[PDB]
RNA sequence: AUAAAUUUUUAAG
RNA sequence: GGAGGUCAACAUCAAGAACUGUGGGCCUUUGCCUAUAGAACUUAUAACGAACAUGGUUCUUGCCUUUUACCAGAAC
């Protein structure tokens, strides 16, 4: 969020640390009628990818991507019901 | 979400660099 | 789409390129006539992977990127002329759909086993058990099955003419000349100059001028045929193909209402399968987007 | 179909 | 002789993913190659501390009469 200068819509607002975006040269690259709009690229992408969606990052690093989708299920409802039991959320096989 | 509106940061701008989706034109 | 940003560094850029190409194998690059480069993978995580590998490691340099793009193709739905800038050479190449079935057995690669239809890369094999083949599933054409000359991996090639029956032989000496006019063409497109996908050409007539020639018909037999190609499908109501993924989605059941919305809001908006998960608080929600 | 929030004081001259 | 101590001193704790000793061969001790023994503590979403302060120089700013005191980013 920092190098880049992007905000999480909850997280921290820090200084540019490159301040200067002011140099652009007037070229064909990115020019509008070369570009096709689809999806808005919203930041959180350019926080996710950060090489891939945000043109030219500088001191950027891995956001370390997935982990397993925890499917951990407990009871504090009851102290009684047992340690192992089928819960109701659980699919019925 | 900071999607390219808004201040690189607010300080030597004076406001408090409150931003809000313009309800006046959508359609 | 790769640009290096100072101009001058581009020596460099390129040889890193020579080596990503070798190191990610899925990776291919192409290069276009703009000097800007093209690379093509598998994803959104992939292409990750690289764009950090170029700018790290190999190419130390700093390189602009365009907006994430795709990779079209071109088709067809349904008189007919073509012209050489030096009319010795008149052409004319119908073309049309190919049978879904048919492309649906060839994007997969199929030896024929049992009744299976046999993808066409037999084509060293026997005309007679090829057309067998075709005249077996497709309620393929009886002529046209022994017409056939050859296919690429998007579309096929026929031929229907009468000096193939008055001329057989001397079409047959350029026979190998149409088919790079073919390899060439199927390379580029009218529209975007992107593949040709599907497209069966039917290759209505060719004119040979008098004297023959001896390295003229060699070079101009390719670009005609091209543009009679081009020329072929334009007319044939050609439209414009988009590849699509197949999404898998894994959630917790009361979720399942969000999931849906965000795929009426990407227009991908094909949920197939819903599939409990037995024993866990899971679903498999198998759909479709574009890419 | 929006949930985006800068500051802030003492001495000396 | 065992258990401890809100006791002390002396070592060691950021690196070729990395320590030390020893046997043998070449160069001429270093160094390279080969063989063997032992590796406490700290490290991979990287580190002795599952925590969290200040100062100096140099630049960029911000307040804005000037200096301390300062505004928020970077490098050392
Ligand atoms: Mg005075
Ligand atoms: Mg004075």
């Amino acid at each position: 969020g920092k190098a880049l200068n992007n905000a999480i819509p909850g997280g921290p607002k820090f200084e540019p640390l490159y301040p200067r975006e002011e140099e652009e040269d007037y070229n064909e690259f990115n020019s509008i009628d070369r570009v096709i709009f689809r999806v808005p690229i919203r930041s959180e992408y350019k926080v996710a990818f950060p090489h891939l969606y945000n043109s030219r990052p500088r001191s950027v690093r891995i956001p370390w991507y997935n982990n397993p989708v925890s499917c951990i299920i407990q009871n504090d409802e009851e102290y009684d019901t047992p340690a192992l039991f089928f819960d109701p959320s659980l699919n019925p096989i | 979400s900071y999607n390219g509106i808004g201040l690189k940061s607010a300080k030597g701008s004076s406001t408090s660099g409150h931003v809000q989706r313009s309800l006046a034109s959508n359609n | 789409v790769l640009q290096p940003l100072l101009p001058r560094e581009l020596p460099k850029l390129l040889d890193a390129l020579n080596k990503i190409s070798k190191y990610y194998p899925g990776v291919i690059i192409k290069v276009e006539e703009s000097g800007e480069h093209v690379i093509l993978g598998n994803g959104e995580l992939y292409m990750d992977c690289l764009l950090y590998d170029l700018r790290a490691s190999y190419a130390k340099i700093e390189i602009k990127i365009s907006d994430p793009l795709t990779v079209f193709s071109e088709s067809c739905s349904n008189s007919r002329l073509g012209e050489e800038n030096l009319p010795g050479l008149s052409i004319s190449v119908a073309a049309e759909p190919m049978d879904s079935k048919m492309i649906q057995d060839l994007s997969r690669n199929t030896l024929g086993k049992g009744q299976n239809c046999l993808d066409i890369d037999g084509i060293m094999d026997n005309p007679r058990k090829l057309s067998k083949i075709l005249r077996t599933e497709y309620g393929w054409d009886s002529l046209a099955s022994r017409n056939v000359w050859s296919f690429y991996n998007g579309n096929v090639l026929i031929n229907d003419t009468l000096p193939d029956e008055i001329s057989p032989e001397l079409l047959s000496k350029y026979k190998e000349q149409i088919i790079q006019g073919f390899y060439w063409a199927v390379k580029e497109g009218p529209l975007a100059e992107e593949p040709i996908y599907g497209v069966q050409y039917k290759l209505l007539s060719i004119s040979v001028p008098s004297d023959v020639n001896i390295d003229v018909m060699k070079s101009q037999i390719i670009p005609l045929m091209k543009k009679a190609c081009y020329v072929g499908l334009l007319t044939a109501i050609p439209i414009l193909l988009e590849p699509i993924y197949e999404v898998d989605i894994t959630v917790h059941a009361p979720l399942l209402p969000i999931v849906e919305e965000l795929m009426k809001k990407r227009r991908g908006s094909r949920i197939y399968k819903t599939i409990k998960v037995a024993g866990t608080p899971l679903l498999e929600v198998r759909g479709q987007v574009p890419v």
